[PDB]
């Protein structure tokens, strides 16, 4: 009798922690982005520039 | 996860660099023109003059 519950409630716990870890992989995608982005044009601003003769 | 901090914190970190550099590329605009002016206008100064011939 016991057996057949246990089995059932350990699905649940895959499927909590699979949704979990979703959210932590996706969030981390969504920051590469943007992570470069600002790197990026902040240099290309910080070094341009022109100059008058 | 600690990555997530990590990213954020670095973005913050570049940014205030950004600034940091921003004030001196400025500054030294400002002085530029000053500079110049006052050597050019110090050596017009000197050079020249009116003498009474008679």
């Amino acid at each position: 009798a016991i057996g057949i519950g246990t089995l059932i409630i350990f699905i649940a716990m895959v499927l909590v922690a699979a949704v979990a870890a979703a959210v932590l992989i996706n969030t981390s995608g969504f920051l590469q982005q943007k992570a470069m982005a600002t790197g990026k044009e902040s240099t290309e601003q910080v070094a341009s520039g022109l100059l008058c003769s | 996860a600690i990555g997530i901090g990590t990213l954020i914190i670095f973005i913050a970190m570049v940014l205030v660099a950004a600034v940091a550099a921003a004030v001196l590329i400025n500054t030294s605009g400002f002085l530029q023109q000053k500079a110049m002016a006052t050597g050019k206008e110090s050596t017009e100064q000197v050079a020249s003059g009116l003498q009474v011939i008679r």
